[PDB]
Order: C-alpha cells, then structure tokens, then sequence
C-alpha cells in the first residue's frame, strides 16, 4: 500500500501577503511569475 | 510524475503580528505554478537545495 | 524594549509564536509581557500644539489659550471643535469674525475676550 | 490602431446660399473646480528627534530649518482659507428663497436646499466621494464649515433666480423670472418673443436635462476624477513622508532609541547625525513639493472665482 | 509669544508658540520570569584551548548574564567590543551569544 | 551596474520612487497641454474644392497637398532642434501631421462658417 | 568614498527634477493661455481690448 508524497524546492522570490482582519495571510501575489503580478 | 504547485507553500516570514493590511517582503518561498516531483516502493535519497517542500497525506 | 505610552489589555489575537505586532509602518502596537504572557498595547499619551489669541500688544495684555484638538481633560474653560480653548468666555449671539479659531468659531469685546 | 481624430464632414460652401437654424435645445453642463487642500502641520523637532533631548542638543547646530519650515507650512494652510473665502463669499447678505415657488413652470426643485437636512445634488455629491496621524503630524479644521459654504450657495443661487446679475452690483431688484430669461434671450440676440412663444417647451426642455444630469452623476463613477485627485496626491504625501522614518541612512539602525539605548556618546551622536540628515533632508522635500502643489491650487482657485464672477453673478459674452 | 515672534510688541491675532504632551510617570520593567547564571568561569577559567586552525566554538544560552566582572577586572588583557558599549551589557538581553 | 553600490542605495529607501513619480506627472500633463489646445474641435472640416473666397488669397494660409501650409513650412525651417545613459526622451501622443490636421480644421472652419462652427452645428 | 559619491550625485539630480517642475508650472499657465486665446478669438470674436 505505498502512498504518494510530494516535494517541491524553494526560492529567493518576493511576495506581497495579504492579511486579514485576524491577522492571518490568506492570499499573497509573487512579484516575479508574470507581467500582471509585476 | 510531476504536479502543478498551484499556490501552496506560503508561510509567515517573521513572528511580528500584522493585521488587516497588505505587507511585501523577500524571502524564500515555492514559486507558484512550479511543478513538482510526485512518489509512491522507491524512495530514493533526495538534495535538500537550500530548502525543502513537502506534502503528503500512513506510511 | 524602551520606550514611552500607555498599556491597554489587547483585544487584538495574537497568535502562540507573535510576541509583539505593528499595525502599520514600524509603528508598534502590542507586546506579549515576558512574565504573563499577557498582550497589551501601547497607545502614546496625548500631545499636540498650543496657540495664543491675543488682542495685540497694547490694547490688552490677556490672553486666552487654545489647545489644539485636544479634550480638556488633562492640565473659564470651553470645548470646541478646534480644541479646547481656556480663557475665553462663551457667548451666545453672533457676529463678524475678528480673529479665526478654526471650525467657524472666531473671538474682544467690553473689556474681555469673547468666543 | 492608429487613432481617429474625428468624424471628417465638409461643409458645402458656395457664396449665394446660407443655412440657418430653424430650432433650439436648452441644454446644461457640468464643471468641476477644486479650491483647498488638507491644512497640514507637522512639528519638525518632534519629527526628527522626539522625546530624545540629546538628540535635539545635536539638532540645535543646524539653527532655525524647523522654524522655516514651520513657517513655510504655516503660510500654505493659511491660503487655503484665503482660497476658499475668496471664491465662495463673495455675496453682501444671505438672501432666502420665497416660499410659494411659481418660478414660470421652471422646476428648481433639486437644486435648492430642503430643510429635512443641503440640496439633494449637493448630498449625492458628497457621498460620491471617499475622503495617517500618528508622530507629530496633523491637520488643521478648516474655518468654514460644510454647513456654512452649503449656506453662501444656497444664498447665491437664492438670489441669481430673483434678481438675475442685479443683485451683484447693488441691492437685489426682484423680477419675475420668466421676463428674466426672455430679457437674457435678447442678451444673446434672439428677439424676445421667441421665449414667450415658446415657454412650455422651454421649460420641459429645463427640467428634463436637470433629470439628465442628476442620473449622470447617480450612476457613472469616476465624475469627480478631477476632485479625488488632489486628496490621493495628499495621502500619498504623508504616507511616503511617514514611511521614510524606517530607513537607515547608513545608520546602524532605523531607531533612535535603541542606538542611543547602547552605545557611548561618541559613536551614538555619530550614527545620529547620519538618521538626522536623511530625516531633514526627507522633510525638506516633503515641504517643497507641497508649496508647488498649493501655488497651482491657488492658481486653479483664483480661475474658479473669476469664472463665478462673469457667469454666475451676469451674463458671460465670451466664447466658450 | 514674544520670545518665539521676536518682538516687545505682539500685534492681533492667533500664533502658535510651542507643543505640548504629557510626561511618562511610574517607570516599568518586564524581564522574563528565566533566573539561573551561565558557566563563565568554564569560559575563561580553562585550558584546553583550540589551536587556531581548528578554533573552537561554544554556545551560551537561557542563563542570567552579568559580564562586569569581567568588563572591569584586569583578568583580560584586551576587551574591545565591535558596535556595543561594554557599559551596558548586562542591561542588554540578547538571544544567544557565540564564543 | 554597481551590486555593491546598489546595496547603498537601498540604505536611503523610497527617493528614487518619487523622482521617477514626479517625471511621470510632468509628462502626462505635457501631453495633457496639447490636447486641450488644439483638440477644441470634435469634426474635422475640409476646405470646398472651389475656392472662390470673395477675392481674399489664402493659398498662402491653407495646406498644400504637394506635401503642412507654406507658413507653417517656413516655421519648421526656424527651429534649431539624444540620450545615453539613464536617460530618455519619449515620444509625443501627437504627432505634428496630426496637429496639423487639427490646425486645418478649425481654419477650414473659421473661414466657411464663422464662428457657429464652434457653437453648434 | 561610494557614500560619499552617492550623496553627491543624489542631490545634483534632486536639484534637476526641482528645477523641472517649476519650469513646467511655467508652461502649463502659458498653455493655459493659450487655449483662451484660441477658444476666444479663433471660435469667435473677441471684444476686450488689447
Ligand atoms: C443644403 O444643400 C446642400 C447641397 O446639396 C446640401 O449638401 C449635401 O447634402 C447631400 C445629401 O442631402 C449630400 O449627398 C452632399 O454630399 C452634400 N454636400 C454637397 C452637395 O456639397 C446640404 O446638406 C443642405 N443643407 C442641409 C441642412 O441639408
Ligand atoms: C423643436 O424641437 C423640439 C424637440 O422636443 C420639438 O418638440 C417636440 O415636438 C414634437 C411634435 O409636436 C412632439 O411630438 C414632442 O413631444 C416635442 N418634444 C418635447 C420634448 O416636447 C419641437 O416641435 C421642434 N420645433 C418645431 C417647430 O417642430
Ligand atoms: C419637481 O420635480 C420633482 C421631481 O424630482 C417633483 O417631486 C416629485 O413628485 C412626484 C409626483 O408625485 C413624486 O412621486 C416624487 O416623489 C416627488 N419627489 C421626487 C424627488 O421625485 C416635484 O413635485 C416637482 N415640482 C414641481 C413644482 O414641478
Ligand atoms: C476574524 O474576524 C472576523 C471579522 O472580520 C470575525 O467574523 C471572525 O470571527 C474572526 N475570527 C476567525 C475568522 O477565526
Ligand atoms: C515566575 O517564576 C517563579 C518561580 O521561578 C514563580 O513563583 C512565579 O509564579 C512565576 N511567574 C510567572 C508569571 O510565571
Ligand atoms: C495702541 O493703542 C494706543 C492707545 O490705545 C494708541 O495710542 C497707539 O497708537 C496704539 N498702537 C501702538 C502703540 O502701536
Ligand atoms: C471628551 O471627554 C468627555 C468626558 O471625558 C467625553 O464625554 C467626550 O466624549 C470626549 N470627547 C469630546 C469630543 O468631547
Ligand atoms: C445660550 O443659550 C442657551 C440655550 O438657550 C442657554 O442655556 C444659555 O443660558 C445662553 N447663554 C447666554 C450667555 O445667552
Ligand atoms: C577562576 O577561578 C578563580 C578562583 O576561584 C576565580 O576567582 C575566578 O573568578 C575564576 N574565573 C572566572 C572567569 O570565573
């Protein structure tokens, strides 16, 4: 029964958080995917 | 077996609290829409590079 | 950390790994007390400008005080919406404005100032 | 695409022959003028140091750039009231609008104040639009309150409907209005009986272009683009001038009190004197940039008042 | 009014002459409830002493500091800091320090 | 192209920001100038083929198919009119066979229908 | 010495831009003038003097 697990790697990209009324991150927009987001 | 990294991997960059505002900083994070290695066995030994994400959902 | 306000239980949650927070531009609101582990804000205390209303040099040599956009609360004494202006008298009737206050009031009249 | 400049026509031009008009449409235009900024004030030595007297003990080698700057700023929330009571208090004594309302047919309703309250245009106007302050920074009230200007407008417009341009050159002269705008008629060289001819249509042509404009305003956004203007370039003023206060410098760090809180005399008046000339140098463009923005207000305010003058309290000749 | 203006004369009128605020009262201190000292004998009082090529290094945390024993003392020869004044140092908390 | 450099340059924050910002003002309102000038008219009239002007010679006045009219030839042969680095120049929104065409309509206004051209139909 | 320049270089172009903007506040009230001129004098005729 093997399951499946996944693995990703990180990078140096800057994001812009958006935070709540709770103070919790619910979206955030990366600075470098598309000229949109730039 | 790859797999879009749609927009997981987010996390908060610091222990100060913040609330109700929109805040840009650099770290590192997942970029979005990156693929990912996908496992189900072999389980072969993996490079950390410089961070590592990780998902799963009892082995 | 070292500096001056005035501490207030804080309603805003933190969460089990935020010490203190900022609401905007460096600006510290909150800090967890090392001891308690209680939040509390710090609210600087009231400040702000002070400004004369003279009827000039040698028609009088009274004064009266306004201090801007403040409640008279801390050090006759009238409320506006300027601030609050100690020294002069409140009157009822209206007239032309002398000297401008702010917020459509103005103020010297039978030997006294007049608001 | 290329843009377009127009719809191109050619008038056929002989030398026998003329075209005249053989109909008229009375229609109404809307024009947007600002006349104030936010009276800002901001305390330099606060600013910089604050709360901090060894640090003001350095700032006193630099002499009077707050009490210049102080200066500065006072002069331009001055003039911004000179402004505003230059343009709108222009008229000798409050007239007040009769309460029997026969004006000819001309249904003046919805430009006149309704005592339940402002004109029901004035409050749609102001709802259109959307109007911080932490460290030394505020704002000054301004003297005349909304409920007063609403009153200098409700007393112009009050008098403009029963005395026409006479009112603005001494006492006020009641007319009846539709003699008014016959007499206005031959003013612009149609011949008077054209308005009594015509009057119904007229005023139905009047009443359906105020109903025009009052859902014009009611639904399309962006009207006052013009007005909202002036308050985001104030807003982004004093959110970048705040901001400044974290950066470094090529200090060893943004605040002041933990520098000061460890280390020696020497070193900590040196890493100061680096934060207060960045701090100073920020104010000083922060100041300048304001004096620009308020010369062109009062530019603006100035041509606002003229054109009160000509078109509201007469009859303008002047083209366009 | 006169002071500010410049003058023995102050003619009609509204000016403004200075700022204002409320001063802090009643001085309070919050340090953690943590009280127990670090080893700094172990620190100097030792040697077994790495050469330099293969300089050791040690880790000193969640422990009460107090360095002026050592700050005034002539036990060191040299004591220079780098951006610190060694005046303040026990009232300075840090969260690890590397020796 | 200076890492190092740059690195002392954040230390000073937002000036560049606002530098760039008050550049991009001054150009919206400098095509903002000619727009309002000479965009006074929404049609663009022609000049009748026959040109019968009771006797007053415009040929001089109006353009010249051949090319702008002969004055404003004589005005562009006055004028004593690049960038390297950093710098930039951009290019109007008008471009002057458009103001031209702006100038010849409302002089080929003018001249058939006075001034109601201007008011009205 | 890079401070040093950087400093220097920063406030000769703070100067620039300074001296920009009020050149064209200049130009905008000529432009400003301009425009009446047009609208009165071309789209019509003008009766004040001078
Ligand atoms: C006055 O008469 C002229 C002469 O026909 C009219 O001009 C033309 O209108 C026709 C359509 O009716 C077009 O096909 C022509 O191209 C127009 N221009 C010419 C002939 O040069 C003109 O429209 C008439 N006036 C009005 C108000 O209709
Ligand atoms: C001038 O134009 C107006 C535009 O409204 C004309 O008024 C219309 O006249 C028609 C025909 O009688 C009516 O059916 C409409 O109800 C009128 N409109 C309005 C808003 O009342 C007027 O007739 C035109 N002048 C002439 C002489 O025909
Ligand atoms: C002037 O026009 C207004 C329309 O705004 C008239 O007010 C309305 O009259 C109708 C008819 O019963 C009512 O249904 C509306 O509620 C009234 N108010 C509004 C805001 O529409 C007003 O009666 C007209 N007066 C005159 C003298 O013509
Ligand atoms: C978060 O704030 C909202 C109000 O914006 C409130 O309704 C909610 O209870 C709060 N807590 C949550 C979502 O856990
Ligand atoms: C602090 O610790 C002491 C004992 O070490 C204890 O008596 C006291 O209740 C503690 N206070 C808090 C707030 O943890
Ligand atoms: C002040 O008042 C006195 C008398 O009330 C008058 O003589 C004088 O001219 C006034 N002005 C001054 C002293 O500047
Ligand atoms: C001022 O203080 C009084 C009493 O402390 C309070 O009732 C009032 O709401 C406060 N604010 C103003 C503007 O008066
Ligand atoms: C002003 O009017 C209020 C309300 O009628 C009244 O209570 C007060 O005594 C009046 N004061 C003066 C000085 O007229
Ligand atoms: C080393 O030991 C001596 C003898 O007890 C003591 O006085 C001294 O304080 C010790 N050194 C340190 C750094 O604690």
């Amino acid at each position: 029964g093997a399951a499946a697990y996944y693995v990703g790697y990180l990078q140096p990209r800057t994001f812009l958080l958006k935070y709540n009324e709770n103070g919790t991150i619910t979206d955030a927009v990366d600075c470098a995917l598309d000229p949109l987001s730039e | 077996a790859y797999t879009n990294s749609f927009t997981r991997g987010v996390y908060y960059p610091d222990k100060v609290f913040r609330s109700s505002v929109l805040h840009s900083t650099q770290d590192l994070f997942l970029p979005f829409f990156s693929n990912v290695t996908w496992f189900h066995f072999d389980n072969p030994v993996l490079p950390f590079n410089d961070g590592v994400y990780f998902a799963s959902t009892n082995i | 950390l070292t500096g001056t306000g005035v501490l207030t239980e804080s309603n805003k949650k933190f969460l089990p790994f935020q010490q203190f927070g900022r609401d905007i531009a460096d600006t510290t609101d909150a800090v967890r007390d090392p001891q308690t582990l209680e939040i509390l804000d710090i609210t600087p205390c009231s400040f702000g400008g002070v400004s004369v209303i003279t009827p000039g040099t040698n028609t009088s040599n009274q004064v009266a005080v306004l201090y801007q956009d403040v409640n008279c609360t801390e050090v006759n004494v009238f409320q506006t919406r300027a601030g609050c202006l100690i020294g002069a008298e409140h009157v009822n009737n209206s007239y032309e404005c002398d000297i401008p206050i702010g917020a459509g009031i103005c103020a010297v009249a039978s030997q006294s100032i007049i608001a | 695409y290329t843009m377009s400049l127009g719809a191109e026509n050619s008038v056929a031009y002989s030398n026998n022959s003329i075209a005249i008009p053989t109909n008229f449409t009375i229609s109404v235009t809307t024009e947007i003028l600002p006349v104030s900024m936010t009276k800002t004030s901001v305390d330099c030595t606060m600013y910089i140091c604050g709360d901090s007297t060894e640090c003001s003990n350095l700032l006193l080698q630099y002499g009077s750039f707050c009490t210049q700057l102080n200066r500065a700023l006072t002069g331009i929330a001055v003039e911004q009231d000179k402004n505003t009571q230059e343009v709108f208090a222009q008229v000798k004594q409050i007239y007040k609008t009769p309460p029997i309302k026969d004006f000819g047919g001309f249904n003046f309703s919805q430009i006149l104040p309704d005592p339940s309250k402002r004109s029901f245009i004035e409050d749609l106007l102001f709802n259109k639009v959307t109007l911080q302050k932490f460290n030394g920074l505020t704002v000054l009230p301004p003297l005349l309150t909304d409920e007063m200007i609403a009153q200098y407008t409700s007393a112009l417009l009050a008098g403009t409907i029963t005395s026409g341009w006479t009112f603005g050159a001494g006492a006020a002269l009641q007319i009846p209005f539709a003699m008014q705008m016959a007499y206005r008629f031959n003013g612009i060289g149609v011949t008077q009986n054209v308005l009594y001819e015509n009057q119904k249509l007229i005023a139905n042509q009047f009443n359906s272009a105020i109903g025009k404009i009052q859902d014009s305003l009611s639904s399309t956004a962006s009207a006052l683009g013009k007005l909202q203007d002036v308050v985001n370039q104030n807003a982004q003023a004093l959110n970048t001038l705040v901001k400044q206060l974290s950066s470094n410098f090529g200090a060893i760090s943004s605040v002041l009190n933990d520098i000061l809180s460890r280390l020696d005399p020497p070193e900590a008046e040196v890493q100061i004197d680096r934060l207060i000339t960045g701090r100073l140098q920020s104010l000083q463009t922060y100041v300048t940039q304001q004096l620009i923005r308020a010369a062109e207000i009062r530019a603006s305010a100035n041509l606002a008042a003229t054109k009160m003058s000509e078109c509201v309290l007469g009859q303008s000749k002047r083209v366009d | 009014t006169k002071c500010t203006l410049k003058s023995f004369t102050v003619e009609k009128g509204i000016y403004q002459t200075s700022n204002f605020r409320v001063q802090p009262t009643e001085s309070i201190v919050r340090f953690p409830n943590i009280t127990n000292l670090c080893p700094f004998g172990e620190v100097f009082n030792a040697t077994r002493f790495a050469s330099v090529y293969a300089w050791n290094r040690k880790r000193i945390s969640n422990c009460v500091a107090d360095y002026s024993v050592l700050y005034n003392s002539a036990s060191f020869s040299t004591f220079k800091c780098y951006g610190v004044s060694p005046t303040k140092l026990n009232d300075l908390c840090f969260t690890n320090v590397y020796a």
